[PDB]
């Protein structure tokens, strides 16, 4: 997005374009972001 | 193959775990009767 705005999220619109679908399946949960230091 | 499972697996689901099942009404914590190893072997022999 062109997101610079001022604060919080704006009133706009746009959509995500898929890239790939890998065959893990196997009962996914507990997504965990990877924070840096 | 897997003979004991707490719940039926969803389509295209893989269950490699070795979770001991409580098939018997008596809870376990553990072999022989009333709770067994989930997997069961095959007797594949040429005479079969």
């Amino acid at each position: 997005t062109p997101i610079n705005l001022v604060r919080d999220l704006p009133q706009g619109f746009s959509a995500l374009e898929p890239l790939v679908d890998l065959p893990i399946g196997i009962n996914i949960t507990r997504f965990q972001t990877l924070l840096a230091l | 193959y897997r003979l004991f499972r707490k719940s039926n697996l969803k389509p295209f689901e893989r269950d490699i775990s070795t979770e001991i099942y409580q098939a018997g009404s008596t809870p376990c914590n553990v072999e022989g009767f009333n709770c067994y190893f989930p997997l069961q072997s095959y007797g594949f022999q040429p005479t079969n």
